[PDB]
């Protein structure tokens, strides 16, 4: 049983070194590289006196939202410097939040094991809680709403599950993972997400069937981000051992590594451009290195972030980056 | 609130009493008789103008202690707080003036005769004055009325933080009124006494060293009426601040006769130094 | 600008305003974290002071706001989420004397002692907490006399060859747990056995925190 | 039974159809050169086109 | 002063 | 959400008299709060305005000084002060909720209006007064300006509003490009700078009544006539 | 001499003499 | 004027560089890096341009000194001794000021919640350079040149009598800027030592006792400094104005002296207190 | 502070 399973991934690993016949770094020698990519901070967003966890963009690449232990949810006018809304929390300890594609809707989750989702257009004008989703054994890390009436939450319970939430309940649920899921991004199309976890693993996952459609085992240690390619047929994946790696779901194996000798910080983050071209990250020496999907080096250094960055993530139309850090901070990179 | 409420409303209204009566009375025979021609004179008008104006606000605080609230308003609050915080220092600062002028009358003549002009002691009492407005100004800003269990206060509100602002406050009060005031009134004084004794005209016989007795015996009794007023309120006020004490019958009588006695060296101030000038003995005699 | 964006930017102002006050309200407070094993005595501590996610507790004593975090409820790995409580006061640690006997009900192999040993041992030489002091309360005393009579603690650990005496045991159990300290100078243990009384179980808190603050402020001068 | 269901969802994993990789990275290369005229961060946007200005 |  | 005004009735010339709005059903502290007067024979007419907070305060030309307005928010009641009113204030006074942030709705929720009887700057002009027509075909409303609308950020501040005859006014369409919440397809706006269009598809009977165009570009508001639809 | 006669005058201005 | 003038200028000069040196760069560190963000670095900020702003005044009187007379002109005298005499009170109540903040930082944590805030050191900050304000401004306007001897003097002229105004502003020169502040400053940090020797966490071991000797030794240092170095120049003034002395050429070397240690003290407080900082010593360290 |  256990040996058989031993042969079946000795079988695996054999077809996936069957596959592989050239390196993509060969293959990518024909295009030029980039260059140096120089990014100037547009506005200086203050309004925090605590820790910035986590921020979604808007559709419409003007709204953002921003997650903090004050117990805050603050909904920016990113032209303006303006403060769209503040919202109240009940738990001050947060770690995700999530803007809807609609704009009607706001979720927030962390360590209270409750996932809080705020509505914006309501009649009364204060945003209220509409509706409190309940039964996570362990922590929200991540959540993304795939509609105004489903969203996909990642937990500590090694448990990510799909949410009515007009019913309030769960519906399709997401298990095999040994270890907690630190994050989860949703597809273009939001026919699939890939989540990582803590055994090293990035799992894929599909929303109708709900059984695992593929599994990436090429860290070393942990994954604590995800986010996919524009297309939807690749996602880089940040790591606790100072790489980012890239997969290909149709390829199923690595495409390429990123790495660098002095760097031994994690990363906590990754975004991709509206090209897919560029490759920015997150990471723990209070500094964000951008690098490139295909020359894999380095196009642009970011800094200015006093206290670690928690977060960062390349808006819609591709128009500006803002990247969050444990400084109380929000900075504008155009 | 039995006898003690009694006892202590029947205690303000006859310091209040004596004290108007003896400010407006010396004050009555200063613009009569003397017309302020002589300096010491103008002290002593000031003297009794600000024991009087201070002795003034102390019908609104018993008001206040028999009500239990304040019903005269924001304003009238703001004015009757002020009155009193500048008035003290105004009466005080008119007593350390009086001190270092018997001090250079006696001490040092030649500059005695530069120093005890009108116009000088006209200068130094609207300088006087003028010191007493830096306490007397912003605590008439601070004031308001605030409504504490049903109940309308009259008191002082300090920007944030309130227990720095408020101890600071009584702390400069307490020594800018106590501690620099009878330093300066007991080293002066007491110079002037071995000046006194050091003159050579005041002894020599026996009537000469009994006026001697008599104006040694004055000055000592000047200065201890006020040390023994205004010591027990002041460090009364400062126990008070520091360690936290339950509310008590006798507390209380033991901070209004502390507080009955701070008025009181206001009220007696006409008996001390004008009932007892010689001057004015000599008008009351004549007239 | 036009009107409505005059209108917002004073909304905006407004929100910083706002925003403002919260956290100058959330400056104050002081934020504590609760730790130890379940089978503890967190509740019955948490019960005397105030006379699955996070608990908050909230309780005033000598004008001094307190925030309790109890992460007892939580099954994931505490690694992962450690690090948001860096900017904390201190730690309450809390763990039972009287567990040496108590074999753990996980897989009956090892004593309950021995793994809060780990677990202080875990959360002392945690690189988030360098500067954070732990407040060590160690509870069931009573039960932990009555047992010490009867059973002898020299059967739980091998190597302790001391008499059997109630405050011999206590004093090399605190000893134990202070042990395990390897940064002692910039890092403070401050130990507690818990009694029936509140006020001298939130007295003991009050005092580790006021140092802990008198500590902060020294940091802040910069004399320390 | 544990251990029935990870060999399970391991014969799932294992039968599924894999594309050549060069075929799949020439789809990449196609996605990332088609799509850099309209990526902001790659080529400089004009002030007047950019919504963030200096004030 | 003081004030009651 | 619900607006009620009280304090009407006939007042002399010369007196005072001091409305009073309660509020309910909604944060009465985060809305700006707007005076809207209409005459009986003519078109509707702004009156002052308080933002939120009592940050900052406007009023128009021809009612400065007189009328004073102040609002308390643990209370809920926007409060009206009228001091030495005339014969052109017979009008009835409407309260408005605005709130301002960008994506907003202002003046989305009006009140119900209270009667005052007395007995003794940017142009919005109208191009038509009154247009008959029947349930089913397409109806087009025209309004201009004085001022080209179109703000540098991209925002033209037009708001288009429908008051049902014996109803209180209700918005339709806000910064042209957004529909308001609780209103149909049916309505759409379009236009540039000084040269406005209002399309109505599929005509019903509750549509029938009277159109304002209004400008939000800078203080004093000032409305349009008000273009009335009949069968 | 002249000292206490200008002494003299100052407490007799004073009153306390 | 052979050697002792030559000396005189060369201890000034060094004085004056020592002291712009020290306190340029405490304010140059502070603006680069530390960007004002805590209360205390907003105290050492305020004390190093009060400092400066105090030692920008003696390359004025080094020049005075060695021509013998004022050429400046009447308004930059005006402007040069309001600098001064407002600058040095503005030194002296930031140090104050500070040993408050350490005062409340010690002894009364939970207050000092409330106490140590940037937006509470600021408003404390603005009143003490105000309260600097009420001795900037009279001594600004009664600044005028006169000529003495066919050479110009920069100096206070006081309205009739003179001697009465001169001694009462050299006398409250001397209480506010000694007599106060230096029992504050004792006051607060004996009771601070007293403190710190009672917290439990300071106690304990050889290298916490180590450090608590190194924090106790510092603040004698401090306080040592201070005293050392204000009381001489006050004592040496005080005893200048009672008693008349003849103009001697060691007498002059103790004047000079006296200043140069009253200066001396503005030059060594940003090596005291900015210099021996750990968090400053912690950025030095990083860059 | 003095003068000279
Ligand atoms: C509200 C009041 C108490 C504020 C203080 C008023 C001041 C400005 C008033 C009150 C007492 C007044 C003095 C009273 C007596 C004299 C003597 C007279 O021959 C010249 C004017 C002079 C010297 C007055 C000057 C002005 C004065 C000082
Ligand atoms: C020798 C005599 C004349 C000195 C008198 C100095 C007096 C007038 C000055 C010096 C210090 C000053 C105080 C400094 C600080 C405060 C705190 C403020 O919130 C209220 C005013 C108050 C209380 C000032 C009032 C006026 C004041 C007390
Ligand atoms: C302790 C501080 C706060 C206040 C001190 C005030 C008193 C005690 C000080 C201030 C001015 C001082 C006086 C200054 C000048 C003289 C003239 C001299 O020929 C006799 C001593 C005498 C009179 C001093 C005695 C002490 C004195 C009166
Ligand atoms: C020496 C003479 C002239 C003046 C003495 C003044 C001081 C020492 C006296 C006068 C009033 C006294 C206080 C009167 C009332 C109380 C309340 C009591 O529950 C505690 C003691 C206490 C606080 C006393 C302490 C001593 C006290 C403050
Ligand atoms: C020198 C000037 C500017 C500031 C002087 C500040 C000193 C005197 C102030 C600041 C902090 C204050 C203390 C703050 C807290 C308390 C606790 C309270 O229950 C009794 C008063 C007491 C003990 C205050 C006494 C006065 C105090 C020590
Ligand atoms: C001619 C000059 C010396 C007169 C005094 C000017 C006063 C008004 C100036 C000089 C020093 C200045 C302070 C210096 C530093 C800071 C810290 C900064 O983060 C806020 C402003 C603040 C608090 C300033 C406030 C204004 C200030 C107090
Ligand atoms: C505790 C500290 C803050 C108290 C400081 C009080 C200072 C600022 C006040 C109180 C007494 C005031 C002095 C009172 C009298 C005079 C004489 C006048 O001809 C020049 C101004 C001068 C010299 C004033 C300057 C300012 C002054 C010294
Ligand atoms: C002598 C006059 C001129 C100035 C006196 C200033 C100093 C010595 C005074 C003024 C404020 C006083 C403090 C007032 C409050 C407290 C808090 C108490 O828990 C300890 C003593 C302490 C700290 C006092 C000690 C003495 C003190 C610091
Ligand atoms: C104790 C230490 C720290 C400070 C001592 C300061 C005082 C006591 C010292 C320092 C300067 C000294 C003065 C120096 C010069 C003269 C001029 C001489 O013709 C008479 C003595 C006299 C006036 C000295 C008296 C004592 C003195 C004032
Ligand atoms: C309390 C405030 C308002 C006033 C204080 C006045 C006192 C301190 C002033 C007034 C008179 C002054 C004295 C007047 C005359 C002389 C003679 C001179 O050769 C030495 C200074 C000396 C001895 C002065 C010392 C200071 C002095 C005593």
């Amino acid at each position: 049983l256990r040996q058989e399973a031993e042969q079946l991934k000795n079988q695996i690993r054999d077809a996936r070194k069957a596959c592989a016949d050239a390196t993509l770094s060969q293959i990518t020698n024909n295009i030029d590289p980039v260059g140096r990519i120089q990014m100037r901070t547009r506005r200086t967003l203050r309004g925090h006196l605590a820790k910035i966890y986590a921020m979604h963009w808007g559709t419409d690449s003007r709204l953002l939202v921003s997650a903090s232990q004050d117990g805050k949810l603050i909904i920016w006018d990113s032209y303006t410097t303006n403060k769209v809304h503040a919202i109240p929390l009940r738990s001050s300890w947060v770690m995700t939040c999530a803007y809807a594609p609609s704009g009607n809707y706001v979720a927030c989750g962390g360590l209270d094991n409750i996932c809080s989702i705020y509505n914006l257009k309501t009649r009364e004008g204060n945003v209220r809680v509409s509706r409190e989703l309940a039964g996570h054994t362990g922590y929200l890390s991540c959540c993304r709403f795939l509609d105004d009436n489903q969203i996909v939450t990642s937990s500590g319970d090694t448990t990510c599950a799909l949410w009515d939430i007009e019913t309030g309940q769960q519906t399709t649920t997401f298990t095999g993972h040994t270890g907690d899921v630190m994050s989860l991004s949703l597809a273009p199309d939001t026919r699939l997400f890939v989540s990582g976890a803590c055994d090293a693993s990035a799992k894929l996952w599909d929303v109708r069937e709900g059984m695992c459609r593929q599994t990436f085992t090429g860290h070393e240690s942990d994954i604590n981000a995800i986010c996919f390619f524009p297309n939807g047929n690749a996602f880089a994946t940040g790591s606790d051992d100072a790489t980012c790696r890239l997969f290909d779901l149709r390829a199923d194996q690595e495409l390429m590594t990123y790495s660098h000798d002095n760097i031994i910080c994690g990363i906590t983050s990754v975004s991709f451009s509206k090209s897919g071209r560029l490759l920015l990250a997150g990471y723990d020496d209070f500094n964000c290195n951008v690098w490139d999907a295909l020359k894999a080096d380095r196009a642009g250094v970011l800094a200015g972030h006093d206290n670690r960055v928690s977060c960062l993530g390349v808006t819609d139309d591709g128009m500006a980056v803002a990247t969050g850090s444990w400084d109380s901070f929000l900075k504008i990179w155009n | 609130s039995m006898i003690t409420a009694i006892t202590i409303m029947a205690l303000y209204s006859i310091v209040c009493v004596v004290g108007l009566f003896g400010n407006f009375l010396v004050m009555y025979v200063i613009v009569r008789y003397t017309k302020m021609k002589t300096a010491t004179n103008i002290y002593i008008f000031n003297l009794a103008l600000a024991d009087a104006l201070a002795t003034s606000t102390l019908p609104f605080q018993s008001v206040n202690y028999l009500m239990g609230t304040w019903p005269f308003g924001t304003i009238l609050c703001k004015i009757v707080i002020s009155i009193d915080y500048y008035n003290m220092f105004t009466s005080i600062f008119t007593l350390c003036t009086m001190s270092v002028d018997r001090y250079i009358a006696v001490c040092h003549p030649v500059k005695a005769l530069d120093f005890r002009t009108p116009r000088n002691a006209k200068i130094i009492n609207v300088c006087n004055w003028i010191l007493s407005s830096a306490i007397g100004l912003p605590v008439m800003f601070m004031a308001t009325t605030k409504y504490r269990q049903g109940s309308i206060d009259c008191t002082l509100t300090f920007s944030h933080p309130t227990w720095y602002w408020e101890n600071l406050l009584k702390i400069c009060v307490f020594i800018f009124a106590f501690i620099m005031p009878v330093l300066i009134i007991t080293v002066c004084y007491g110079l002037m006494i071995l000046r006194l004794k050091s003159v050579r005209m005041l002894s020599g016989s026996k009537e000469k060293d009994r006026n001697l007795r008599r104006i040694t015996r004055m000055v000592l009794v000047v200065v201890a009426v006020f040390i023994v007023c205004w010591t027990p309120i002041h460090i009364y006020v400062i126990i008070k601040a520091l360690v936290t004490i339950p509310e008590t019958t006798f507390q209380t009588v033991s901070w209004h006769f502390c507080i009955a006695l701070g008025y009181t060296n206001s009220c007696l101030n006409p008996v001390l130094y004008a009932f007892l000038d010689e001057n004015f003995k000599r008008c009351f005699r004549e007239f | 600008l036009s009107a409505e964006d005059k209108a917002a930017v004073e909304r905006s102002k407004m929100i910083d305003r706002n925003l403002r006050e919260d956290g100058e309200k959330a400056a104050r407070e002081v934020k504590l974290l609760l730790l130890g094993a379940g089978e503890s005595g967190k509740s019955t501590i948490v019960k005397q002071m105030k006379i699955t996610g996070i608990v908050e507790t909230h309780f005033t004593f000598k004008d001094l706001h307190f925030k309790m975090f109890d992460v007892g409820a939580q099954r994931s790995e505490r690694k992962k989420w450690i690090h948001c409580f860096e900017g904390v006061t201190a730690i309450i640690f809390c763990v039972a004397l009287s567990d040496y006997d108590l074999v753990l009900a996980e897989d009956e192999e090892m004593n309950r002692m021995h793994e809060s040993m780990k677990l202080f041992d875990s959360i002392c030489n945690n690189k988030w907490f360098t500067d954070t002091s732990i407040i060590l309360f160690l509870n069931k005393k009573d039960l932990f006399e009555e047992k010490i009579k009867k059973s002898p603690l020299t059967i739980c650990y091998p190597e302790y060859a001391g008499s059997n005496t109630y405050e011999e045991a206590a004093a090399y159990i605190q000893c134990q747990f202070e042990d395990l300290n390897k940064r002692k100078d910039t890092k403070e243990i401050y130990t507690h056995f818990t009694c029936s009384t509140d006020t001298k179980n939130v007295q003991f808190v009050f005092d580790a925190v006021t140092d802990v603050i008198i500590k902060n402020n020294l940091k802040d001068c910069g004399l320390f | 039974a544990q251990a029935r269901k990870l060999v399970e969802q391991l014969k799932m994993e294992a039968n599924i159809d894999r594309i050549k990789v060069s075929k799949a990275a020439a789809d990449l290369m196609a996605y990332c050169e088609a799509h850099a005229k309209e990526d902001p961060l790659l080529t400089p946007v004009p002030a007047s086109e950019n919504p963030f200005r200096e004030k | 002063y003081p004030w009651f | 959400v619900q607006l009620v005004e009280s304090g009407g009735g006939l007042v002399q010339p010369g007196g005072s008299r001091k409305l009073s709005c309660s509020a309910s059903g909604f944060a009465f502290s985060s809305f700006g709060m707007h005076w809207v007067r209409q005459a009986p024979e003519k078109g509707l007419e702004w009156v002052a305005y308080i933002s939120s907070g009592s940050g900052t305060i406007y009023y128009a030309d021809t009612v400065k000084g007189r009328f004073t307005i102040s609002r308390d928010d643990p209370k809920n009641t926007l409060f009206l002060q009228m001091t030495s009113l005339r014969s052109e204030d017979t009008a009835m006074y409407y309260c408005v909720r605005s709130i301002y942030y960008y994506g907003s709705s202002p003046f989305d929720f009006w009140g119900q209006g209270t009667t005052l009887t007395v007995s003794a700057d940017i142009v919005m002009t109208q191009a038509t007064s009154s247009v008959p027509v029947t349930p089913g075909e397409s109806v087009s409303i025209s309004c201009r300006s004085s001022k080209s609308l179109l703000h540098s950020n991209g925002n033209t501040y037009l708001y288009w509003f429908l008051q049902r005859p014996g109803q209180s006014p209700q918005l339709l369409i806000y910064r042209m490009s957004n529909l308001a919440s609780g209103v149909p397809d049916r309505f759409s706006g379009s236009g540039s700078g000084t040269a406005f269009t209002l399309t109505i598809s599929r005509l019903e009977a509750e549509d029938v009544g009277v159109y304002y165009c209004m400008q939000h570009l800078e203080y004093p508001l000032t409305f349009g006539a008000g273009t009335k639809l009949e069968l």
